[PDB]
């Protein structure tokens, strides 16, 4: 059973005794979601983790590729060995027309193309080594996949499963933290403790290839790890009552990076694995469940008020509890930021060994976790809408804290609206001016640093005290908490540099106002339409359209893009603006005022110029020197291996092109076309009766949205790429 | 006595639309 | 050409040429204007140049 | 017993309903007389700062570093 | 205020025109259809090119658009 | 004292969303909003704005020098009130071109009566044209002066806001 | 300070319809009786607790209106009326001027339906060189 | 970061061009009813805020027409794009030729 389509799935009016092509994208576009599906939980609460599935069996049905197409054909070998000069690669491609040189020959006795994204650096950082074995973990995790994607057939089908305990949250917002975090952090240690530490730490010189101690050994006896970092390995473990400080040795807070070859200290990871570990073992119980200990569910929430802000924060929702949609932001502009967080965390303060030097994935890597981040989270509360035009049932909320906005709306949109001129508007409309000023305006007096200056300074901030953070105040740690900020307490590797000091100024206070800005007429978009989306201060009214929505009124001249479902048609492009900014400053400190090389007489010597500082303020400076001073790279960068960036944002800028003409374009002009042609067919007799309609307005504000937003990005990694590497 | 002739850009650019943003400003108020 | 009515709207006739789009009508209906068609072909033509 | 307040608030402002006031005054105002000072307004530093030299520029004179307006040749 | 020309037919409803925003609707009872229905507006003039006023009205050609050129704050709609 | 007129918005009628909280009516000071020309309904332009004028014109003294063009400079340190008199002189005429949102030609005005005037309907249209245009005599003869008053006198700094 | 007013409608303060600046060129009021305090969804957001009499409540895009009077569709309800009310008070409104349903088609309800043109024919329409009398309109 | 060298300008105009085309855009990408709703929501703010309260403004504040929200879609854009290879084709060649 049982099932099985044929015309009609979901969309009430689907088979409609056909008539028309454009229902191949009504489907196409309703199919998952809800209430153009049921809010009835017993058949949807029984489809979220239905899933949510597959997602990870597709996930699985990922990585189980990720070593295969490691460890069936290694540089990882052909490499790990020597880090440094000879790196990463992953894929070696067949004969074919001209294939090959795709599969370059650069990587220590291997054809193939080159490697952006960590995974050598990501798998020696445990240490596995050896094809044949994470080939053993190729076959570990495929059908491994199977019984996760035999879980689908598990429950609901032979099994409709269940909403009465799914409604309720408590044993899983407990087990997750101890539970299938629990089984994890510290049950990561007994491997980043056993298998990892030493597997590095006698990596860290001698320890070259094959004869390699498969983890098989360390268990039962010690020895040799005993042998190593010491700790009295008889059968009794002190801690069990406080000689704690024995057992250590091997971890006392060592904060900066390994600095033969950078990363950071795993000698600095199980004390950081164990504690944040069983907090979310232990604080993974504070709730009900049945045994009499813990908390509110909500009975906390309104346990509190306050007088304005009134019922205070009260009576949190209960369908919070129930399902999804309701919910939908939160586990999103979270797990937003929380890909934007470990970002502006990874390269900021370097895990796995071989980064810091590295490049081609101290950025690379850098973006798209920000991408996904950026997209997720600007795309994160169109689920605040959907909800109120949506999910959100009769009522609940009236003095709900809820309402207290909804009413204040107007007045308290609005109060950004004017950031959102200031901060930018004029904060940007500052690069413009020392353009003005550069061009028309002659050094004489502008806004850069040995100009609008701001002489020693910008400080540092703070940061710097990061660096004196150590020496005392937050006592020791080792080395300054992360080199990239504190004092000239410089290091590296690598001939190439790793992170040192890197200082800011104007050129620091410019730009980020603009990520300052963005970030607000980002919001607020949002905001204004996420608030105004069901009420409408000028449609008042909406839940009488649905989510998406087209416009409405030619009339009260000329409303249009109204819905969220188009208030998030545009959410997105500025976010491309601006995560699709962003990246941009970053690739441009790293690099001409980071990434080094070496030398020597006092003098590190980077990939670009000390220029940046002042010939990035003008706005400008991004195209004299941040193309055509690039782009040489992927320009020239034919028959080569750079030969698939000098062959994507081609079919990428065509592809960001290929948008406006289905964007900028009308929408009854097309389908008023779709005759003409039609008299030929017809007139000749073939012709449907899938009458050939042309493409529904929503869904071609469905593409140059997609579109656009396929194009200005492989583009820029089309091109943000073969920069890094050779000049990389 | 001579140098000049601003006298004529002070105007096309400074007054003159000063005067133009000034008395259609109209068209409306015209 | 066509633009002199359709059957989309057999009747720009009276509407003109310079009607801003339509509005959800019978979703199948938008920018219209045989005017907008000027535009459009304003773009292409740029294009070819 | 009056809980006050302001309401009333400050004591309505001083003895200065004189001078500033009537006296001078550009004043009486629009219409007519508006013009009568945005006329000078707008042809004032404009027009006499649509000269004065001889001089204040940013300055450079006499073309030279290896000639000019040449070579060399002549003058 | 409101435009331009829209025609015959239809009405009842139960099934079509049903939901003008700003009123704009009568039904006269005249004699042609299969009881007794003609109409567009016994008004115009509260409207506002609310144009959902053949979906929901049907009868063949075009038949709803708004042509406002005075263009007004009664269907301009901008109160404040 | 007891409490005061929290929830329950704007005064009157639940509905007329114009909005009180604090920095609309309140005790910490909305005095403020009531003697520069704010609210009260007041008196008599003049000695209403030409305090604007007088205070408007030196609150330029600013980004009339480090901003712009010469910082610190020849011709020079007339910093201060430069042209800012000068790039007045619009803001002089500007309001002076307003005309348009306030008519009559002339000013009684001025007392009140009885009984009473500024007649209980104020908030809205009293004010007029030869009844506003002499607030444009004082913001102008207040911008200048406003201006050159922050010339002829100071420029080595002192202690003039500490606070206040 | 308190008083007049007993509406209900009722929610407190916050901008998000009716305002300020339209006590002249327009305003619009609307009627009812409220089964319940029972409350329901009302424009600027609140909820509004329903009550006794009303129903007058000011509301300035008449627009609002109607949408209300079905607003009051979905918790079962009824009746709604609305008026104008300005300066200085007077139309401006159908339900009731006679509440006529606009469904229903009664009593005598006037002509202003449509072109001699029963559309098809439609096309050039060369019939207005400078009219004048001549059509201004139809 | 030196100079201005007599070729200066396009250097200017062009981004110029390389601005003045490009929004060209919101006006074309961002259609209508966006902008009413919005400028309402603060035709609104400045109509309570104290000090500037009594400024009432002759007429009233609305968003434009969508034809226009096409039109000026076209003379920021071509005029954009008439701009640079306009000024490009001349910069090039005073230079190169
Ligand atoms: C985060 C956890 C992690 C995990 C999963 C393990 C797991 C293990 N450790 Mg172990 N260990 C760890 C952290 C971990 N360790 C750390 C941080 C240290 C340093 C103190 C040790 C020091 C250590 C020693 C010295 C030994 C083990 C041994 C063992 C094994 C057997 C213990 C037994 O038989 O129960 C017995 C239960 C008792 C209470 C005693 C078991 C595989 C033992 C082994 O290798 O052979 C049996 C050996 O005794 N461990
Ligand atoms: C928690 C996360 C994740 C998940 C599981 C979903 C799940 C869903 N989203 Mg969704 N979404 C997400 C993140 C997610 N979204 C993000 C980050 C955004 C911002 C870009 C959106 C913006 C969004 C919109 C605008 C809509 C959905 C809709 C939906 C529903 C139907 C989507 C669908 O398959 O239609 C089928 C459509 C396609 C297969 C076309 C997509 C193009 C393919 C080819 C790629 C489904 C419940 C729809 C909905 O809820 O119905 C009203 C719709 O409104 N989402
Ligand atoms: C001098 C320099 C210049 C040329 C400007 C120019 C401007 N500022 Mg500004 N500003 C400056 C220094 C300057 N500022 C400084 C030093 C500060 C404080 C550090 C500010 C704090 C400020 C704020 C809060 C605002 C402005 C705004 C503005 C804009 C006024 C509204 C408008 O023109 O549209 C205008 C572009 C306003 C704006 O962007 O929208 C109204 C905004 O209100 N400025
Ligand atoms: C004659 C011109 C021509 C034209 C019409 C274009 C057009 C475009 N280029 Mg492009 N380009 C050109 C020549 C041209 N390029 C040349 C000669 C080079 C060097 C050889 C490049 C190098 C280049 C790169 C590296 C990228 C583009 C991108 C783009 C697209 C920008 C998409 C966007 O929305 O983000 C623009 C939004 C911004 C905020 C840009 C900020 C730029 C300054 C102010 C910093 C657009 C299609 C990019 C893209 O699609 O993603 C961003 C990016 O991938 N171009
Ligand atoms: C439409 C005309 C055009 C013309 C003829 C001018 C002319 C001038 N501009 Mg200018 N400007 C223009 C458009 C124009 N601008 C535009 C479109 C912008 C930006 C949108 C600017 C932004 C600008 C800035 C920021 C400045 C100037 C300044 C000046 C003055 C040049 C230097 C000087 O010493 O002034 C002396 C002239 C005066 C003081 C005018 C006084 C006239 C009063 C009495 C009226 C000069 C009068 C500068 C200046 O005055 O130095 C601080 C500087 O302020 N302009
Ligand atoms: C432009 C920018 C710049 C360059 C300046 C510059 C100056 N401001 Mg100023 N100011 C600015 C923006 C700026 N301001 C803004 C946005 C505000 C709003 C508060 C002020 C409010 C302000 C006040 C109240 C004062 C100054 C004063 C001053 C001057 C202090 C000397 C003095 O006369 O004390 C007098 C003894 C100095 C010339 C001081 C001043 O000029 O007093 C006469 C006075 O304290 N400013
Ligand atoms: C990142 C984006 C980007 C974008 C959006 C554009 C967009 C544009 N560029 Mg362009 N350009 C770019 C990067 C970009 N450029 C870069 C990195 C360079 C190298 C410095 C150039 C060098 C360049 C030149 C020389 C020219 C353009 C021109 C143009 C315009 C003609 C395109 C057109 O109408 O499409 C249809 C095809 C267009 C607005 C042309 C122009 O000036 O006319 C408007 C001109 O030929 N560009
Ligand atoms: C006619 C014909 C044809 C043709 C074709 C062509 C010529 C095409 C081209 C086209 C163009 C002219 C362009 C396009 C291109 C493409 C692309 C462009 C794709 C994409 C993509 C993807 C899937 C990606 C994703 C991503 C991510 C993940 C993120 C970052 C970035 C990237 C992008 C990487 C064919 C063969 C079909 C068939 C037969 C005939
Ligand atoms: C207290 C108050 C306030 C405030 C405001 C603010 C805070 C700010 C503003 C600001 C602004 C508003 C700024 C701007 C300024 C300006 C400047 C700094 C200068 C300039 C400029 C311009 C615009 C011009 C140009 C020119 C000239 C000047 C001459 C002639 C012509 C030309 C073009 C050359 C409010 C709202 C509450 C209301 C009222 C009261
Ligand atoms: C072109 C265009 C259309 C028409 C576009 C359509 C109908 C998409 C075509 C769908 C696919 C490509 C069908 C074509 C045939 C293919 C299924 C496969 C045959 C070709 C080969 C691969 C064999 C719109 O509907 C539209 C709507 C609103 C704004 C702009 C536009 C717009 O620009
Ligand atoms: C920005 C924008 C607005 C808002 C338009 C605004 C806010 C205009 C405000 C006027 C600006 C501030 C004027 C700046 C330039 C003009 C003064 C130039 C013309 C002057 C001469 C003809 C005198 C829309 O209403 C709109 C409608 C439909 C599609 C797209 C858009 C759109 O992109
Ligand atoms: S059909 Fe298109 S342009 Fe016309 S009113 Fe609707 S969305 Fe706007
Ligand atoms: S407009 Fe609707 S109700 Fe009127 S005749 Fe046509 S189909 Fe019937
Ligand atoms: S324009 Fe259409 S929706 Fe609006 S009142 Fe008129 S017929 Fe009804």
């Amino acid at each position: 059973f049982e099932q099985w389509a044929k015309p009609g799935h979901f969309s009430r009016t689907i088979a409609k005794g056909p008539d028309t092509t454009t229902w191949i994208w009504n489907l196409h576009a309703d199919a998952h979601d809800f209430d153009s599906h049921t809010s009835d939980l017993e058949e949807i609460s029984r489809k979220v983790f239905s899933a949510h599935f597959g997602q990870l069996s597709i996930i699985f049905l990922w990585l189980s590729g990720m070593y295969f197409h490691g460890a069936r054909f290694s540089n990882y070998e052909a490499w790990l060995n020597d880090p440094t000069h000879i790196g990463p690669s992953a894929q070696v491609v067949w004969p074919i027309v001209g294939q090959e040189i795709l599969n370059g020959d650069v990587g220590g006795g291997f054809r193939g193309i080159q490697i952006t994204s960590g995974f050598f650096q990501i798998w020696r950082a445990s240490g596995i080594t050896s094809e044949l074995q994470l080939y053993c973990t190729a076959i570990g995790a495929l059908v491994f996949a199977g019984l996760m994607l035999f879980a689908g057939w598990f429950h609901y089908h032979k099994a409709a499963p269940k909403l009465a305990w799914f409604q309720d949250v408590e044993s899983m917002l407990n087990h997750h933290l101890a539970g299938l975090l629990g089984l994890g952090s510290l049950s990561w240690a007994g491997h980043q403790v056993h298998v990892s530490l030493p597997i590095n730490q006698f990596l860290n010189a001698g320890v070259d290839p094959k004869e390699i101690p498969l983890p098989h050994e360390f268990i039962l006896n010690r020895d040799l790890l005993a042998q190593l970092y010491p700790s009295f390995a008889e059968g009794a473990t002190p801690f069990f009552t406080l000689n704690w400080s024995k057992y250590a040795d091997f971890l006392t807070f060592r904060g900066g990076l390994d600095p033969l070859t950078g990363g950071l200290w795993l000698t600095d990871i199980a004390h950081h694995h164990l504690a944040i570990a069983i907090l979310f073992l232990i604080a993974g119980h504070m709730y009900r469940t049945n045994w009499g200990i813990g908390h509110g569910i909500k009975d906390i929430l309104e346990a509190h008020k306050g007088p304005f802000t009134g019922q205070g924060h009260k009576g949190l929702y209960e369908i919070l509890t129930t399902s999804w949609h309701a919910q939908l932001s939160i586990n999103l502009a979270m797990l937003g930021s929380l890909t934007i967080v470990v970002a502006q965390h990874m390269y900021s303060m370097p895990p796995y060994p071989y980064l810091a030097t590295d490049y081609a994935t101290q950025l690379s890597l850098f973006t798209h976790h920000m991408w996904i981040g950026g997209f997720l989270i600007v795309g994160a509360a169109a689920h605040a809408a959907i909800f109120m035009v949506r999910d959100y049932d009769p009522t609940t909320r009236y003095n709900d804290l809820l309402d207290r906005v909804l009413r204040h709306r107007d007045a308290i949109i609005s109060h950004l609206n004017w950031v959102c001129i200031f901060l930018g508007f004029h904060s940007f409309g500052l690069y413009i001016h020392n353009d003005t000023m550069s061009a028309l305006g002659r050094p004489q007096d502008m806004f850069s640093d040995t100009a609008i200056q701001l002489q020693p300074v910008f400080a540092q901030w703070i940061q710097n005290t990061h660096a004196l953070a150590p020496g005392t105040t937050a006592p020791g740690a080792t080395a300054s908490t992360s080199l990239t900020w504190g004092g000239g307490d410089l290091v590296a590797v690598g001939n190439k540099v790793a992170l040192l000091p890197i200082p800011l100024g104007t050129a620091d206070f410019l730009v980020h106002h603009i990520h300052a800005f963005t970030i607000h007429v980002t919001v607020l978009i949002l905001l204004k339409g996420v608030l105004f989306a069901r009420s409408s201060r000028l449609i008042p009214d909406k839940a009488n359209l649905g989510f998406r929505f087209p416009c409405d009124g030619p009339g009260r001249g000329g409303t249009c893009q109204v819905s969220a479902w188009d208030h998030v048609f545009l959410g997105l492009f500025w976010m491309y603006n601006s995560i699709s900014v962003v990246i941009f400053h970053f690739s441009w400190k790293m690099q001409s005022d980071v990434w080094g090389t070496i030398n020597d007489q006092g003098v590190v010597t980077h990939i670009t110029a000390g220029n940046f500082a002042q010939s990035s303020i003008t706005i400008n400076g991004w195209l004299r020197d941040f193309l055509w001073a690039q782009a040489s790279q992927v320009i020239q960068s034919y028959g080569s291996s750079l030969s698939a960036y000098g062959l994507f944002f081609l079919g990428a800028h065509f592809v960001w092109a290929f948008s406006l003409m289905f964007l900028f374009s009308g929408r009854g002009y097309w389908q008023e076309l779709i005759e003409s042609i039609v008299w030929a067919h017809n007139k000749l007799k073939v012709a449907p009766a899938t009458q050939p309609r042309a493409l529904s307005i929503v869904q071609g504000r469905a593409v140059g949205v997609t579109h656009y937003l396929l194009g200005g990005i492989a583009t820029t990694w089309a091109f943000f790429l073969a920069r890094i590497i050779a000049v990389g | 006595m001579i140098n000049l002739p601003s006298l004529f850009v002070p105007l096309v650019g400074l007054l003159f639309p000063a005067v133009a943003m000034a008395s259609l400003f109209l068209h409306v108020e015209k | 050409l066509d633009a002199r009515g359709s059957k989309l709207m057999p009747d720009k006739k009276d509407f003109g040429y310079s009607f801003p789009c339509d509005g959800p009508g019978r979703g199948g209906t938008c920018d219209i204007s045989a005017w907008d068609d000027f535009y459009l072909a304003v773009f292409w033509m740029l294009n070819t140049i | 017993w009056d809980v006050y307040g302001s309401d009333a608030p400050s004591p309505y402002n001083s003895l200065q309903s004189k001078f500033f006031e009537t006296f001078a005054a550009p004043f009486t105002k629009r219409g007519l007389l508006l013009k009568f000072l945005i006329l000078g307004g707008g042809s004032l530093l404009t027009y006499v700062s649509a000269n004065a030299p001889q001089d204040v520029l940013p300055i450079t004179r006499g073309p030279q570093q290896p000639p000019k307006l040449g070579p060399r040749g002549k003058i | 205020s409101h435009s331009v020309k829209i025609y015959d037919t239809c009405i009842g409803c139960t099934q079509c025109v049903r939901a003008c925003p700003t009123d704009v609707l009568e039904m006269i009872p005249w004699g042609g259809c299969k009881a007794k229905q003609i109409a567009s507006a016994p008004r115009t003039e509260d409207c506002v090119g609310c144009k959902r006023c053949e979906s929901a009205c049907p009868t063949d050609f075009l038949s709803v658009r708004v042509y406002l050129w005075h263009e007004t704050t009664r269907s301009m709609g901008l109160a404040y | 004292k007891p409490t005061y007129q929290v929830i329950q918005p704007l005064n009157g009628d639940p509905f007329i969303g114009g909005l009180e909280t604090p920095v609309t009516s309140s005790p910490l000071i909305a005095w403020y909003l009531s003697n520069l020309p704010a609210y009260r309904t007041a008196v008599n332009p003049l000695l209403r704005g030409v305090e604007v004028g007088l205070a408007h014109g030196f609150l330029l003294v600013g980004p009339f020098v480090k901003a712009g063009p010469l910082r610190n400079t020849e011709y020079a340190g007339a910093a201060g009130s430069l042209a800012a008199a000068g790039l007045v002189v619009i803001l002089s005429m500007c309001l002076t071109m307003y005309g348009i949102a306030s008519f009559k030609e002339g000013e009684p005005s001025i007392a009140p009566a009885l009984t009473l005037t500024g007649r209980k309907k104020q908030p809205d249209q009293l004010q007029s044209a030869d009844g506003w245009a002499k607030f444009t005599g004082g913001f102008f003869f207040g911008g200048v002066s406003g201006v050159t008053w922050a010339c002829f006198l100071m420029y080595v700094l002192d202690l003039p806001y500490y606070f206040k | 300070e308190l008083d007049p007013n007993t509406p209900s409608p009722i929610f407190a303060g916050s901008t998000g319809g009716l305002l300020r600046k339209a006590q002249v060129e327009e305003f619009y009021v609307i009627t009812w009786e409220s089964p319940k305090e029972q409350i329901f969804e009302m424009p600027t957001g609140g909820a509004a607790i329903m009550r006794e009499g009303p129903n007058l409540l000011k509301l300035a895009r008449k627009e609002q209106c109607l949408a209300l009077g079905t607003r009051l569709r979905s918790k079962y309800k009824i009746k709604y009326q609305f008026y104008r009310v300005f300066p200085s008070g007077e139309v401006q409104y159908l339900h009731p001027k006679d509440g006529v349903y606009p469904e229903k088609v009664n009593p005598g309800r006037q002509g202003v339906g449509l072109n001699m043109r029963s559309i098809g024919k439609n096309v050039s329409p060369i019939e207005v060189k400078f009219t004048g009398k001549q059509p201004y309109d139809l | 970061p030196l100079v201005c060298n007599s070729l200066s300008v396009w250097a200017w105009m062009f981004l110029f061009g390389h601005l003045v085309w490009a929004t060209g855009f919101m006006f074309l990408i961002s259609w209508r009813g966006y902008w009413q709703e919005l400028i309402e929501t603060l035709a609104w703010a400045h109509e309570r805020t104290p000090l500037a309260n009594l400024i009432r403004w002759r007429d009233k504040p609305v968003a434009l027409s969508i034809v226009q929200a096409r039109l000026v879609g076209l003379v920021h854009f071509s005029v954009g794009y008439i701009f640079t290879y306009a000024a490009f084709l001349i910069a090039s060649t005073s230079g190169k030729f």
